């Protein structure tokens, strides 16, 4: 709380992909709606997505953003990003989620 | 990147 601020709110299924099997799977191990924030540390202008389950609050993802990143905007409510460890993907609950999160990812990426 | 679900 004191060191980070949340510059975005969006509704999505959070997914990972699992290249084994070749197929999305829920991120967390449960399939429904997160709440999905980015979060900046101010101090040293850094951003990482963290969302959580809506029923039970779990923490299905907490992953840096990392400079340079290549954020693949799908579909219109889908969009996805990897890292080093994991295929991330957002399936949005609605076209406006989906302009929030990337309006603020798109923000994350010129500032870093 | 992978196909979407």
């Amino acid at each position: 709380s004191m060191s980070e601020q949340s510059i975005c709110q969006a509704r999505a299924a959070v997914m990972v992909y699992d290249d084994a099997n070749k197929k999305w799977v829920p991120a967390g191990g449960s399939t429904g709606f997160s709440r999905v924030h980015i979060y900046h540390h101010t101090g040293n202008n850094t951003f990482r997505v963290v969302g959580r389950k809506i029923q039970d609050h779990q923490v299905v993802i907490n992953c840096a953003i990392p400079k340079g990143l290549k954020y693949n905007q799908a579909t219109q409510t889908f969009h996805q990003w990897r890292d080093a460890r994991q295929v991330y993907g957002l399936n949005f609950g609605s076209k406006e989620d989906a302009n929030v999160f990337a309006s603020a990812m798109m923000h994350a990426l010129e500032v870093l | 990147x992978p196909p979407p679900x």
